[PDB]
RNA sequence: UACUAAGUGGAAAAGGAUGUGAAAGUGCUAAAACAGCAAGGAUGUUGGCUUAGAAGCAGCCAUCGUUUAAAGAGUGCGUAA
RNA sequence: ACCUCGAUGUCGACUCAUCUCAUCCUCGAGCUGAAGCAGGUUCGAAGGGUUCGGCUGUUCGCCGAUUAAAGAGAUACGUG
């Protein structure tokens, strides 16, 4: 089924959100809502199909690699491991792994961070 | 092309060759090695050929040493000549290469790869390539 | 493989036949030819080849000269 | 269709085949059909 | 290898009968003609509702007629029991196949169609105006039946106009 | 390989003998995300989940001491989530996961060495 | 005695092809292994150079970890993604 | 510098054309970066056909004018 990332508000990218059968204001109103604690961080969510579209969804967390940025206390974008993305801090880190861990396979906080540290290689940094 | 500065001789004769091991017998710097199954007079316009093939296959990141020289010169006779008037024009520089001669050594990039630009170079070559290995 | 391949003094009808369209129309030349290919050219050459009396059939027209049935000859 | 002295894997699916005595490379693709390998 | 498969006999009606250049597969569907070779490349038995052929020698085509044959017998005893099914995909805006009687006609890229007659045995089907289906016999006969009518005009490799076989693929490139 | 025939028959027949109280439920088209959300549930716990090869698991309970020389064997691709540790927690991964299965069946196990049907187990496992 | 499916012998060469018989080591395996066959082919996967729609492959990069026997920013096919 | 000078008549043309097909066409399809109406390549194909004139004298070489086609060469660089 389609995969998505929305904001915290808008939710332009993709025409992915109207093939889930629902007009698109309607279930907009609904994702503000129920992702309004996060308002401002971006978050991968996956769609679910419904005839009518009452509530089907599930919210998965926001992604690391670009939430690995909010540990390392910048906003900097890469696309390489060569160059480093400031630097990443132990307690944001583990706060990112139990966040991000409902988002992973397993449910164990120490594979959450390695998962972490894995992903978080793309923009030039493990977890550390 | 592998023009000599001079020569011990200005034009010395289609000399005959003999023996099996005489000169460069296995790569003295590189890793894998050109050998021709054809013993006899050659030009360095080939020899050219082939080091610029391998170059081509293997763009800068495989190095290449050659080993032999042209020495000596022979000559391609043109149309419309009587024989004779002693010897022809000398067309070309020639290197008398006996059987088991290093003139190619290929390095630096993986063996499968070198084994395909030694390929290559017999391809542009009228010989036969054969794979040699170093023994130092 | 083995086609048959002929020219005679006419030119320009070439004659290729292979082994299938020889069995359509003509068979007799065909081991006629073949054992006048072990015949020097001489005064009977020509005349030792009809000797060779070529048949598809197992009868022949001289079964009243009184011939000796067997095989292999 | 064409000629050469060799036959080769032109695409991802070519195969090579052994066709009336001649030696061939045949892709899915009608592209990379060659002869005479 | 094939060759050695646990292939199914069927006991409504079909039985097999292996002679020294040939094999006869009856069943409900005639009966098919696996025409072996001068020698025997497999050794031909038939277990209890089961055959397993081995190859009698190995050497260059003996293996190689050995699975063909196991995979030829596998085929004629479950199309000689049931029948086998190919698929022809005509497709084209203007392109239209139609069945009357036992002859398929089809609208190619020509203002005038084209007919042709389909071996007996072969049934042919229409359930949309770009697609036939021939439930037959035996393979062979259908894909002969196929080839012969492909081999005329293929479709277009940009945009399918053409009898497709669904196994068959085109590339498309520049041209609109 | 043979030796590994041997060793994985010997290892699965004395975890199936101590731990009798085990579960080897089999998905054909056993799935990464349905393994996912069973080791998610199951983490804390001791079990893991695997596709295991048919023949060494049926020696193995066969010499395990329990029921079942088929009942351990041929099923299409045939998986196993054994119950290992505390099988509660790994007995409501295994409902999850039946849950998450669109056709989930217990193919072998007792809960707390006791005979356990899907009839039963699953009125514990639940 | 083979070898052939070319009539090679009675045309080859630069070179190519699982050509074959034979030779030579090879793990699985008769608890059915490998490739068709049941297959999962997921998660961070929307990660970024970034585009209402390149975000998992027009193209590129870190292509690594996590569930695990196993899943590659996907090998590839393919969606505008 | 050879079979050929005690000779072996050749340039070109007209006519006769034939042949091998490394094809121009026809016939046939593939491949097609072939959008179709038409087809670029490739081979099979000798089976047939495969321009007239003014001008260097002449087919040919310039120019004008033709069909689906106005062939890659030998026949003592065909012919006497």
């Amino acid at each position: 089924i389609a995969k998505i990332n929305l904001l915290g508000g808008q939710a332009k990218p993709g025409p992915a959100l109207a093939s889930v059968g629902i007009n698109m204001g309607e279930f907009t109103k609904q994702f503000n809502e129920k992702t309004k604690d996060k308002q401002g961080e971006m978050i991968p969510c996956v769609i679910t199909a419904y005839n009518d579209k009452s509530f089907d969804f599930i919210l998965k967390t926001t992604p690391v690699s670009i939430l690995l940025k909010q540990a390392a206390k910048l906003e900097k974008g890469a696309k390489n491991a060569k160059t480093i993305v400031g630097k990443i801090t132990m307690a944001k880190a583990k706060e990112i792994a139990q966040y991000k861990l409902v988002d992973l396979n397993a449910n164990t906080v120490e594979a959450a961070l390695k998962m972490v540290l894995g992903t978080a290689k793309q923009m030039g940094i493990e977890v550390i | 092309m592998l023009q000599p500065k001079r020569t011990k001789y200005r034009k010395p004769h289609n000399v005959s060759y003999e023996g099996k091991a005489k000169g460069n017998s296995y790569v003295a710097f590189g890793e894998y090695g050109l050998v021709a199954t054809k013993g006899n007079w050659i030009d360095a316009r080939a020899i050219e050929s082939a080091r610029i093939a391998i170059s081509k296959c293997l763009g800068k990141t495989g190095k290449m040493w050659i080993r032999i020289f042209p020495h000596m010169s022979k000559t391609k006779k043109p149309l419309e000549v009587r024989m004779g008037s002693g010897k022809g024009n000398p067309e070309f520089w020639v290197a008398v290469v006996k059987q088991g001669t290093v003139m190619f050594e290929v390095a630096n990039i993986p063996e499968s790869q070198m084994i395909k630009a030694l390929t290559r170079a017999g391809h542009k070559l009228p010989v036969t390539w054969k794979i040699l290995k170093r023994e130092e | 493989n083995e086609f048959w391949y002929h020219h005679s003094q006419y030119i320009g009808g070439i004659k290729k036949v292979s082994g299938r369209d020889m069995l359509k129309k003509q068979s007799d030349k065909l081991v006629y030819n073949a054992v006048k290919g072990m015949l020097p050219d001489n005064r009977l050459s020509r005349r030792w080849i009809t000797k060779v009396h070529v048949f598809k059939g197992d009868k022949h027209n001289m079964e009243a000269q009184k011939p000796t049935t067997l095989n292999w000859s | 269709m064409k000629v050469r002295a060799s036959v080769k894997p032109i695409c991802k699916d070519c195969k090579i085949i052994k066709r009336h005595q001649i030696v061939r490379v045949i892709c899915k693709t009608q592209k990379h059909k060659q002869r005479q390998g | 290898k094939i060759g050695n498969r646990t292939i199914t006999l069927d006991p409504a009606k079909v039985n097999l009968n292996f002679q020294k250049d040939h094999i006869a597969v009856k069943g409900p569907l005639g009966q098919i003609e696996l025409k072996l070779p001068p020698n025997l490349p497999l050794k031909f038995e038939l277990k209890d509702n089961n055959l397993q052929i081995t190859r009698n020698n190995e050497l260059k085509q003996s293996k190689i007629f050995h699975g063909t044959y196991n995979a030829l017998i596998t085929n004629a005893i479950i199309g000689v029991t049931q029948g086998f099914e190919k698929k022809l995909r005509l497709v084209g805006v203007g392109y239209r196949a139609n069945v009357e009687g036992e002859t398929l006609n089809l609208q190619l890229g020509y203002s005038h169609p084209i007919k042709e007659k389909i071996p007996k045995g072969l049934t042919v089907k229409v359930e949309k105006n770009t697609e036939i289906t021939i439930s037959g016999i035996s393979k062979e006969l259908v894909g002969q039946f196929a080839t012969e009518v492909r081999k005329w005009r293929k479709p277009e490799p940009y945009k399918g106009k053409g009898v497709l076989y669904f196994d068959e693929v085109i590339v498309r490139k520049a041209g609109k | 390989a043979k030796k590994d025939k041997a060793q994985q028959v010997a290892d699965v027949s004395h975890l199936l003998s101590t731990s009798a109280g085990f579960v080897i439920f089999d998905y054909t088209s056993m799935s990464a995300i349905e393994a996912t959300s069973i080791r998610k549930k199951l983490f804390k716990n001791g079990s893991k989940i695997k596709v295991i090869k048919n023949n060494i698991l049926r020696r193995a309970l066969k010499a395990g001491k329990f029921e079942g020389i088929d009942e351990t064997a041929i099923k299409g691709k045939l998986a196993v989530a054994v119950g290992v540790n505390e099988i509660v927690e790994t007995l409501k991964a295994v409902d999850g996961v039946v849950k998450a299965k669109e056709a989930m069946n217990f193919v072998c196990g007792y809960f707390d060495n006791r005979a356990f049907n899907s009839a039963d187990l699953e009125k514990i496992a639940k």
